[PDB]
């Protein structure tokens, strides 16, 4: 198996997760 | 080896492909959610307004500042904002606290923009078009607008203020 | 060169483009240094006395580096890499017709924004209004592509006609969807200058209708990022793998990318007009969908190309979960440069998923945030990887060797690049989510922002840090081309096309992505689809303004 494509697809997603959920917080926070 | 990487690596491709739909499937969804709520005011409403640019600040609900906030409803306030080089008429917009403000907002030269720092509402304002956005302010105080779309060389320092009252 | 003319050509368009680069470049740290709270632009206007603007500046910086620098590459890549694939000659006056379009419509649109006469910024928004001399200008340098476009389609037919029933070649494929992409991704501009700001500007018409220009514009405006990002990937997924040290793990999944994009780029537009008036919700609402569809692509590519590199990893020699990477040619800059530039894309396509999210649009739309992703894009992962492509693509142009000095500066430039460009990233995106707008002389309101006092040194230690990669990229770049030794084994030498893997493919999704005619005619549509009623419309209410001159 690709241990080393799913780490790196691992980082992209919980960049992307903390991304979005961090500024879907902050949206409501100023709503 | 060759020949069993190309089967693995392309298994758990089809995998990756699969999380990241739903992922963004989800979010879809989560957006969704937004529009159904009342955060959702921000958005421009959708609909083509059209108004003389030339003759906004001579005729019209833009050309008394003073008389720009207007009573709609029992808990609604339509206020007439003109986004211009470089300021904003009425200095300041007062606005009670709970109460649902319908900004109807243009601009009699170039494109400007209307930020209300701390709060959801970033419109492009143009010339020529109303602009509508609709708000509630839960908090009281003083909110700053920001015009951040370039208008020329007095862009930096064009700023507004929305005062809410208790 | 009297062999492959093609060299030549795509030499010239390589050369006019990291020229863009440099001058566009130079007003970069300063502009930094102004996110970070720090004015030194009476510095640059003793420098560069016929700067008269910051916002001046901003203008050169986005055209030159945005516009004019990628555009060149872009030619560059996608018409010499299929040629070299397909062993054949482009058609060469063609190919020296586009670069004179390119070449005479840069200096006449030169020649008001030196003059101070198109200080509009790269988006050109009516009712500001520029000098004819650059919209005339900017639209025979893009029109150029056009018969790029031409070009690539006439190799393509001529090659199938000499091998019927066989699938088009990968690189070929790849920049075949890309210009048929390109083509209708350009009609938006195209008309908006017609139709809109040809005439306006020469005096023909009293006013243009902000919001159509805009719709117009976005049209070709969202599709020309990846119209930017295309050649990287064709380098990052055909050449790549080789300098890794490994080979691209699929090449059907490469052309699925590829398709993916020209099905996906051109109906979004309206995900830069989400703060926009006069667009009903609804189609906000589709557009962001399809944002988010379009985002695949890149999402699938994250993989494959991360597979390919594990694969080169390990045949290097690297055990474990991370060991592969240490395997890998960290002493080449033609892979250094790449690499660096798809890391930084991880919090890019990030910020650009959250952009596209509708209402979260309302939180970082015009701030700092935006430039904050974008120059991850375009700024550090397309520059990044034209960069090392020098030390590959240079001597195979030129029959220049790199010296081994030479690659030591070239692996310097490209990581110290890619560290200010992750610097800034890091002082925008927060700046932006504080509310510092974008597009704004901001060290001239020193007192403004004050929550910023953190991002701004970011910002600042980004600026010098990028002042340093860039004077060392300009000693460097001109070492390389006006050096004295020349070796032409290095230019008869082949391109470093890596191999693909040994999989069985899916020979028909090969075949069915290979019916290109169909794919483009549903492209079109989608665009009819999703920009057809909006416009039907927009023109049926439109409403002209007087230009205005701000500067
Ligand atoms: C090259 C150029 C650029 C690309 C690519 C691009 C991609 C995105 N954009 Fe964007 N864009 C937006 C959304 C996105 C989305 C959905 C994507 C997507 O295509 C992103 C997909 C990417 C990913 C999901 C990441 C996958 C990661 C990969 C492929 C790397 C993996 C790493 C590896 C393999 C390394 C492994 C190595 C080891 C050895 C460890 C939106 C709105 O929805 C706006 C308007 C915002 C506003 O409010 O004004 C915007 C703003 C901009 C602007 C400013 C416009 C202006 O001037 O007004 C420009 C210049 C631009 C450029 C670019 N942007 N974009
Ligand atoms: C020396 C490295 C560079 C630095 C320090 C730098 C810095 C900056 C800064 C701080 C801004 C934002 C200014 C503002 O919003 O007022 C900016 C904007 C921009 N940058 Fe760069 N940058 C560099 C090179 C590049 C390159 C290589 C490109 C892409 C090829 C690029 C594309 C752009 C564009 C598209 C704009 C937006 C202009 C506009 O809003 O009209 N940057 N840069
Ligand atoms: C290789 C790819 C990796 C890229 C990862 C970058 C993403 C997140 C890191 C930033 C962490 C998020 C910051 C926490 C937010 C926080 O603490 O909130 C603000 C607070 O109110 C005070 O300003
Ligand atoms: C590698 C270089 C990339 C640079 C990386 C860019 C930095 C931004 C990082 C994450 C965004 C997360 C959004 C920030 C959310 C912070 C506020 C928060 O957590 O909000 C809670 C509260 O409800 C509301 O105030
Ligand atoms: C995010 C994780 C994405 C990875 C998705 C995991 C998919 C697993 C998979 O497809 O594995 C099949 C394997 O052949 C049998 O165990
Ligand atoms: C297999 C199972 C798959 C399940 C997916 C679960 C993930 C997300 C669901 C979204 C939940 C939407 C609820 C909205 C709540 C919200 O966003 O609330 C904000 C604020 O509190 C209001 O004022
Ligand atoms: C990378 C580092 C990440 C760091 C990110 C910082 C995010 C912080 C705040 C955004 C949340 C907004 C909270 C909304 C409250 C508005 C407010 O306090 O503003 C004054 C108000 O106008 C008085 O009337
Ligand atoms: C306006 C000037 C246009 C000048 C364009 C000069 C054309 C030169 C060129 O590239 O053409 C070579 C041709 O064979 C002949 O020398
Ligand atoms: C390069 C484009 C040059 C000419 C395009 C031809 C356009 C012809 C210009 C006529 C415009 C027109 O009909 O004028 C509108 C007038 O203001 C209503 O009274
Ligand atoms: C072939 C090269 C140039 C064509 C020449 C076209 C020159 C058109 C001159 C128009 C001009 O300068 O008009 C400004 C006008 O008053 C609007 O504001
Ligand atoms: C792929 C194509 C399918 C995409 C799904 C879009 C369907 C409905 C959009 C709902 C629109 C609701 C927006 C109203 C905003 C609002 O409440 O206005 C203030
Ligand atoms: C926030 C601003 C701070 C910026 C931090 C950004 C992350 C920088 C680098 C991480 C890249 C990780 C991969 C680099 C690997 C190099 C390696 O393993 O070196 C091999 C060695 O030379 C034998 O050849
Ligand atoms: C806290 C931090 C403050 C930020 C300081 C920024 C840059 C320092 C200079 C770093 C120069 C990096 C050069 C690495 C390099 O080029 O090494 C090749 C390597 O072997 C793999 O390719
Ligand atoms: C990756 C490299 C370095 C970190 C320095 C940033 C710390 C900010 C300290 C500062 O400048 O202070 C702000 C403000 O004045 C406080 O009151
Ligand atoms: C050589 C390798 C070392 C790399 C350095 C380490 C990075 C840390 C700081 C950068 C300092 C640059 C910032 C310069 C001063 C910032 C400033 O102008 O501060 C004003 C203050 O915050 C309000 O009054
Ligand atoms: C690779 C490049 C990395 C090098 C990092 C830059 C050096 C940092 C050490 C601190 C510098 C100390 C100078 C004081 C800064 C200061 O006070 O700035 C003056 C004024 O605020 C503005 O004009
Ligand atoms: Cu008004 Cu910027
Ligand atoms: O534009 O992404
Ligand atoms: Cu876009």
């Amino acid at each position: 198996k690709p241990k080393g494509a799913l780490a790196v697809i691992l980082v992209l997603t919980l960049t992307i997760l903390v991304f979005w959920l961090g500024v879907y917080a902050v949206f409501f926070a100023r709503g | 080896d060759e020949h069993k990487a190309h089967k693995a690596i392309l298994a758990y491709e089809k995998g990756w492909l699969a999380f990241s739909l739903a992922m963004l499937f989800v979010f879809i969804a989560l957006i969704a959610y937004t529009l159904a709520t009342h955060t959702a005011g921000v958005i421009p409403a959708g609909k083509l307004e059209r108004v003389d640019p030339t003759t906004v600040r001579q005729e019209g609900p833009w050309a008394d500042p003073a008389q720009a906030v207007v009573q709609t409803g029992p808990n609604q306030y339509t206020v007439y904002v003109l986004a211009f080089a470089f300021g904003y008429q009425p200095n300041p917009i007062e606005v009670p606290q709970g109460a649902e403000i319908v900004f109807k907002i243009t601009s009699p030269d170039v494109i400007h923009g209307f930020h209300v720092e701390g709060t959801n509402i970033n419109v492009e304002v143009l010339p020529g078009e109303v602009s509508t956005v609709r708000y509630t302010f839960k908090r009281p105080g003083e909110y700053r607008i920001i015009c951040n779309q370039y208008c020329g060389l007095g862009h930096q320092n064009m700023f507004g203020t929305i005062v809410v009252k208790e | 060169y009297e062999a492959y003319p093609e060299k030549k050509a795509t030499l010239y368009f390589l050369v006019l483009g990291f020229l863009a680069l440099i001058v566009g470049s130079l007003f970069g740290p300063f502009q930094a240094l102004n996110y970070g709270n720090v004015d030194a632009y009476p510095l640059l206007k003793r420098l560069l006395p016929f700067v008269q603007s910051y916002y001046q500046g901003l203008t050169l910086h986005g055209v030159l580096n945005a516009i004019v620098f990628t555009q060149l590459f872009a030619q560059a890549i996608m018409v010499y890499l299929p040629a070299r694939e397909l062993n054949m000659r482009p058609n060469m006056g063609l190919m020296w017709l586009s670069w004179w379009m390119a070449f005479i419509g840069l200096v006449v649109f030169a020649l008001p924004l030196l003059a101070n006469e198109a200080t509009v910024l790269y988006t050109f928004y009516p009712p500001l209004k520029g000098h004819w001399a650059f919209y005339l200008g900017a639209s025979v340098f893009v029109l150029s592509t056009w018969v790029s476009i031409y070009i690539v389609l006439d190799l393509w037919r001529r090659w199938k006609a000499a091998n019927p029933g066989k699938v088009t070649p990968l690189v070929t494929y790849m920049a075949v969807v890309f210009w048929l992409m390109w083509f209708l991704a350009s009609l938006g501009l195209v008309l908006e200058a017609v139709l809109f700001l040809l005439p306006w500007s020469f005096g023909l018409v009293e006013g243009v209708d902000p919001l159509v220009a805009r719709t117009l514009f976005w049209w070709t405006g969202h599709p020309i990022a990846y119209f930017w990002l295309l050649p990287a990937y064709a380098i990052i997924y055909t050449i790549l793998p080789k300098q890794a040290g490994g080979k691209l793990v699929s090449d059907p999944m490469a052309r699925l990318a590829f398709l993916l994009f020209l099905l996906l780029s051109t109906p979004v537009g309206f995900h830069h007009q989400f703060a926009d008036p006069g667009i009903d919700p609804t189609w906000k609402m589709i557009h962001s969908v399809l944002t988010l569809f379009v985002a695949v692509p890149s999402l699938m590519t994250a993989f494959t190309v991360a597979a390919s590199l594990e694969f080169a990893g390990r045949l290097r020699g690297g055990r474990g979960l991370f060991g592969w990477i240490r395997a890998l040619p960290w002493d080449n800059p033609a892979f250094v440069a790449p690499v660096l530039g798809l890391l930084g894309f991880i919090p890019g396509g990030a910020g650009g998923i959250v952009n596209a999210s509708f209402t979260l649009d309302y939180v970082v739309h015009n701030t700092a945030w935006v430039p904050g992703h974008f120059h991850l894009q375009v700024a550090s992962l397309v520059t990044l990887t034209a960069m090392g492509s020098l030390y590959w693509l240079l001597p195979n142009l030129t029959g220049k060797p790199i010296s081994d000095a030479q690659r030591r500066l070239g692996l310097a430039v490209v990581w110290l690049w890619f560290l200010g460009m992750m610097i800034m990233a890091v002082g925008l995106h927060w700046a932006g989510l504080l509310n510092v707008p974008r597009r704004a002389y901001i060290a001239q309101v020193p007192d403004a922002y004050p929550h910023a006092a953190v991002p701004m040194v970011f910002n600042v230690l980004a600026g010098i840090v990028l002042l340093v990669a860039l004077l060392l990229f300009i000693y460097g770049l001109f070492s390389v081309l006006l050096s004295r030794e020349r070796k032409p084994e290095l230019a008869e030498a082949p391109l470093p096309f890596a191999e693909v893997i040994s999989g069985p493919e899916d020979r028909r999704l090969v075949l069915a992505m290979d019916r290109i005619g169909f794919w483009f005619a549903v492209a079109a549509i989608l665009v009819v689809l999703a920009y057809g009623p909006t416009l039907v419309q927009l023109f049926g209410h439109l409403n002209p303004v007087p230009g205005w001159r701000l500067w």
